[PDB]
RNA sequence: GCUUGUGACGGCCCGUGAAAAUCCACAGGAAGGAAUAGUUUUCAUGCCAGGUCGUACUGAGGUCUCCAAG
RNA sequence: GAUGGGGAAGCUCCGUUUCAAAGGCCUGAUUUUAUGCAGGCCACCAUCGAAAGGGAAUCCGGUUAAGAUUCCGGAACCUGGAUAUGGAUUCUUCACGGUAACGUAACUGAAUGUGGAGACGUCGGCGCGAGCCCUGGGAGGAGUUAUCUUUUCUUCUUAAC
């Protein structure tokens, strides 16, 4: 399950939440994997396809809403994209998912 | 405690025929009719008070200079700069997305 | 009616030719809490609008009213 | 990978000059004293060339071909990266901070710029840096 | 002129490049005027007090031979007190003194 | 406190809330613009003009309406 | 409610954009068998209907036997039109600063396309402002008082722009 996939990562890795600092991520590369929920603005959507398409980054579009990928990183609010600066202690990358 | 009367011919409680009881140099109160006020110019994308634009009578907006009437970016005196923002963003990635079609339909033809 | 804080601004008015009184006004007031002084108001009838002048001073009015044109019909108070 | 570099175009989104397209000629990714902030210096145009047809002869097509350049500092939240690219080396030691913040330096950045982009616009290369963005 | 109006009494555009510093002398009347063009101009200005006259300003000399550093002339320009004597700062990493 | 004006909110609806004259603004890129006053005046100052008709008073089971002291 | 149409023996009724040729603007070396006018742009519809709806701009003081936002004195504003000067338009040809929201004495912008104001239901509590009311000190006047009362009453104002 991609809940424990990344559950992991945010108790042991660097990561980082939401729309600006995502983008600041990209900017610098230090992105490796995005993780965009489903019911995102079509407008940020695209924004940040476009972005990791120039920074050369891996794009995984999370299954559901923002509700759920809050739930996923085990916060009680909502987040609308999730990066992954430093992959833990699992195989994330190198995953399907 | 002066009782104050209309000025103009209206003797009904209009929009337009608005009361405010001022002293006057006379020492007594008499009334002043109230200009019907002007409103904030509007974002016709967005539908919010576009800042750095003069709030004035529809035709008051003549004697003005044009420095108090638009700002100054593209869409300037129209516009909110989050509608203008949006818009500059989303008419980038249309007009890039017509490119990858024409980069998909060239492909497809050449494989027929 | 507009406030010009402004000496020579007053003079150029007065030479306009289209002018033909100015009025110099005498006041009594005090200043912060202290002392009484006199207050000068040079006006002119601007050719739209009155112009004034407020000088606190009573030395730079003792020199204006002197410094005015001779020809120019000047009215106390 | 630092996208983000010497020869790439992007979009201002923001202040008088939103929409006009730049090239950034010198990224600062961790911003300075003055302007604490990732940001980068670019040199964009803002009286785009306008078009000439043949009917247009000696004094029209010296008009339509002039060029009005812009030279600001610019926060990465207000610039829009391109996938596109362009030539850089002819105005690399022109534009610096020293550049900025003291003029008429920005004057003779502004010269350099000026006729570097016209003799680029001319022996017609690079049209899509020089048409308008329609938005 | 602070008695004159709000605009000013005599617009003076000559310089080639950015007016940098524009200093007064003092003592004398004098002031200077030292452009990014590597290039000082003195000027004689007249202040009539009592009288409602109108300050007139002549110009005197053009005080050149700074180097130009990368669109760079005179930094700033500062009289000596007492004489009519000027201290210039220019880009070429030399500040210099003018005499009568 | 009473009268009145205004600002930000919160309810009440699938009830989504007159029209036009008039005025302003943006996109657009046609055209124009120099060597005895180049082009442009939404900048500042200066000039002239503004017709007809109503206009008095009253207006208190019995037409409408405004102001409202202790 | 005319016009176009259609009824009606008719007085006149139906109908309001309808199968109306409903008109108002631009381009041009003068239009090549020689001085006869060519090409293009736009597609709804007269008008009346509000002295309480929308609407450019005026206040204060004064004045009569009876007129006042109208008259007088003072001080204003709006609209339209010619034009005159200073300033700008930078080394000559439509200005620049600010990361940015935006700022500015200006800083040309045709056809055509669009946006805002005009321009909008009703209530509730809360905030802020103006007028009225209550009040302390003080600068004047009128009153009552044998008694008590620094008492009662009144004046102390500030318009458009």
């Amino acid at each position: 399950s991609i809940n424990q996939k990344l559950a992991l990562v945010i108790k042991s890795g660097k990561y980082t939440l939401g729309y600006k600092s995502t983008v600041k991520s990209l900017r610098q590369g230090k992105s490796k994997l995005i993780i965009i929920a489903a019911n995102t603005p079509v407008l940020r959507k695209s924004e940040l396809e476009y972005y990791a398409m120039l920074s050369k980054t891996k794009v995984y579009y999370f299954q559901g809403g923002n509700n759920e990928l809050g739930t996923a990183v085990g916060k009680l609010f909502r987040v609308g994209v999730v990066s992954i600066l430093e992959a833990g202690d699992s195989d994330i990358l190198t995953t399907l998912a | 405690a002066q009782r104050v009367t209309f000025r103009r011919r209206n003797p009904y409680n209009t929009r337009s025929n608005k009361i405010k009881v001022v002293k006057t140099p006379g020492g007594i109160l008499r009334a002043q009719h109230v200009k019907k006020l002007a409103t904030r110019p509007k974002c016709g994308d967005c539908g919010s008070a576009l800042q750095g634009i003069s709030t004035l009578r529809p035709r008051q907006y003549a004697t003005v200079s044009k420095t108090h009437k638009t700002v100054s970016r593209a869409y300037g005196g129209s516009r909110c700069a989050n509608c203008v923002k949006e818009r500059i963003i989303r008419a980038f990635l249309i007009e890039e997305q017509k490119i990858v079609k024409k980069v998909v339909k060239e492909q497809t033809e050449a494989a027929k | 009616a507009r406030e010009i804080t402004d000496i020579k601004q007053f003079l150029e008015l007065t030479r306009r030719a289209d002018v033909k009184t100015a009025t110099v006004k005498i006041n009594k007031k005090l200043n912060k809490a202290g002392k009484p002084f006199r207050q000068t108001k040079f006006k002119v009838r601007g050719s739209s609008s009155l112009y004034t002048l407020v000088i606190n001073d009573a030395g730079k009015a003792k020199k204006l009213i002197q410094s005015l044109p001779p020809t120019l019909k000047v009215n106390r108070l | 990978a630092k996208f983000l570099k010497a020869g790439k175009v992007a979009v201002v989104v923001r202040g008088r000059y939103a929409g006009k397209k730049v090239v950034i000629v010198k990224p600062h990714d961790e911003g300075s004293k003055s302007h604490p902030f990732g940001h980068a210096l670019v040199a964009g145009i803002e009286r785009y060339p306008l078009k000439v047809t043949k009917k247009h002869g000696a004094k029209k097509v010296a008009k339509r071909t002039k060029i009005k350049p812009f030279i600001k500092v610019v926060n990465y939240n207000h610039l829009l990266p391109t996938r596109y690219t362009l030539d850089v080396e002819a105005f690399k030691s022109v534009v610096s901070t020293e550049t900025f913040e003291q003029p008429s330096q920005r004057e003779e950045a502004k010269k350099v710029v000026k006729k570097a982009f016209e003799e680029r616009h001319q022996a017609g290369k690079n049209q899509w840096f020089f048409s308008k963005l329609r938005f | 002129d602070l008695d004159l109006a709000s605009t000013p009494y005599k617009t003076l555009r000559y310089h080639e490049k950015a007016v940098r510093s524009v200093n007064f002398h003092k003592k004398l009347p004098l002031f200077s005027s030292a452009a990014d063009d590597g290039t000082i101009h003195v000027f004689h200005a007249t202040v009539y007090d009592d009288m409602m006259k109108n300050p007139m300003i002549v110009p005197l000399k053009k005080l050149t031979g700074h180097k130009v550093i990368n669109s760079l002339g005179v930094l700033d320009a500062i009289w000596h007190p007492r004489e009519a004597w000027l201290f210039s700062a220019g880009a070429d990493n030399t500040a210099r003194l003018w005499t009568t």
